[PDB]
């Protein structure tokens, strides 16, 4: 049926221009416009009507329609920009809407160290017959993070899980959560528990650590 | 003003049928604006068109080509709002459902807050709350860092906020991961003074709507 | 049976 085709992903610098081009069979005709997309919440207009800027974007934000083929253009991009960028138009005899797969502007950008923080179990949760020990990463750049768990120091597999936090907007730094999911035996037995985190940013890993019962 | 409100998170069990509300405020449905979209993002789909309605001269709709024969778009002219009704559901149908204005000749200005449905046959659980409490001994250098774990709840969306949403500056809300039970874990954060232990109190609102659950939850040392 | 305005 009818397609919009776009490129999967994009990489720039900051203050440096960014181009994403989203081609279309029908795009001669029925104009077009662009969307963006941070995680969490609901798209937001960065152009219409193919090079009108709406109220409320960057001066950085503009668009050429270049006949077929359609783009925008992001100078002096800032880091705020990483997002997902969605083309969208209609098909001939404009009766239906459709959108292209999505770029990923990555504007790859400085490098931070995370704050690294060690949560202990609450007790609440030991009157269950589980444990949740929390090993907290803050605001560094570079998604890619180590946090190898330890407990009598011994490594351990396949018993924790990792999320990652993606735009806060204040810094639009990534922030990390590892949980080690455990037994209430398995946690009152052994009484070290640490975390070693390993990063672009740090000079050598960092191991916050905490004694049961302190 | 123009205000879409879109109606709450559903769990739709895989067989059955979806129905969704977009409600509207600050204009009339059947004006000419003639958008009154349905729109849904998946995880690796990404954005899917789904479906239109135009106004009073005639109700036309006319949706997808790949949902067309599941979907139907009816407006309400005396509530004010247009509904999303999705028949033989798919696990696939799972994501996050918006709904959507355009001006005319010209955009998709407004958005929704967005629905979660999960298509599951499991029972709704409500999560328990635990305290990730401060380091006393400890805090100092970075600041200081606290929160709260959401854990064991069933299907996926839950709201958390910060002293009824007065901190809303750190907070760190991580996106939830179903563990081997089944179920799903998420976790808040906030990064505050270190001073501030004692002399303010940090709380945790949690409300699971698909289990009518709301919950606060005070984090101390 | 013609839809929003065209280019």
């Amino acid at each position: 049926s009818y397609v919009l085709t776009q490129p999967a992903s994009a990489s720039v610098s900051p203050g440096q221009t960014a181009r994403i081009t989203c081609s279309g069979d029908a795009l001669p005709k029925q104009y077009a416009y662009w969307y963006q997309q941070k995680p969490g919440q609901a798209p937001v207009l960065v152009i219409f009507k193919d090079s009108e800027r709406p109220s409320g974007v960057p001066e950085r934000f503009s668009g050429s329609s270049s006949g077929t083929t359609v783009t925008l253009t992001i100078s002096g991009a800032q880091a705020e920009d990483e997002a997902d960028y969605y083309c969208q138009s209609v098909d001939n005899s404009g009766f239906y809407q459709v959108f292209g797969g999505g770029t990923q502007l990555t504007v790859l950008r400085t490098v931070a160290a995370p704050s690294v923080f060690i949560f202990p179990p609450s007790d609440s949760q030991l009157k269950s017959g589980t444990a949740s020990v929390v090993c907290l990463l803050n605001n560094f750049y570079p998604r890619e993070a180590k946090v190898q768990w330890k407990v009598d120091n011994a490594l351990q597999s396949g018993n924790s899980q990792e999320s990652v936090t993606e735009q806060d907007s204040k810094d639009s730094t990534y922030s990390l959560s590892s949980t080690l999911t455990l037994s209430k035996a398995d946690y009152e037995k052994h009484k070290v528990y640490a975390c070693e985190v390993t990063h672009q940013g740090l000079s050598s890993p960092v191991t916050k650590s905490f004694n049961r019962g302190e | 003003q123009v205000q879409l409100q879109q109606s709450g998170p559903v769990l739709v069990k895989p067989s059955q049928t979806l129905s969704l509300t977009c409600a509207i405020s600050g204009d009339s449905i059947s004006s000419d604006t003639t958008a009154w979209s349905w729109i849904r993002r998946s995880p690796s789909r990404g954005l899917e068109w789904l479906g239109w309605t135009y106004y009073r001269s005639k109700w036309f709709n006319y949706y997808a080509v790949s949902v067309k024969g599941r979907v139907t778009i009816n407006p309400d002219t005396s509530k004010n709002q247009f509904s999303l009704q999705l028949s033989s559901v798919t696990p696939e149908d799972t994501a996050v459902y918006y709904c959507a204005r355009g001006n005319g000749n010209g955009g998709m200005d407004v958005w929704g807050q967005g629905t979660t449905v999960t298509v599951s046959s499991a029972s709704t659980k409500g999560p328990s709350v635990f305290p990730l409490a401060p380091s006393s001994k400890s805090t100092s250098g970075g600041t200081a860092a606290l929160g709260c774990l959401v854990k064991d709840y069933f299907p996926e969306p839950v709201t958390v906020s910060w002293n009824s949403g007065a901190l809303t500056s750190g907070v760190h809300t991580f996106p939830a991961v179903l563990q081997s039970s089944g179920l799903y874990s998420l976790s808040s954060v906030v990064t505050v003074p270190s001073s501030s232990l004692g002399t303010q109190t940090y709380i945790c609102n949690v409300n699971h709507k698909p289990s009518n659950t709301k919950v606060d939850k005070k984090v101390e040392p | 049976p013609n839809p929003p305005k065209p280019m």
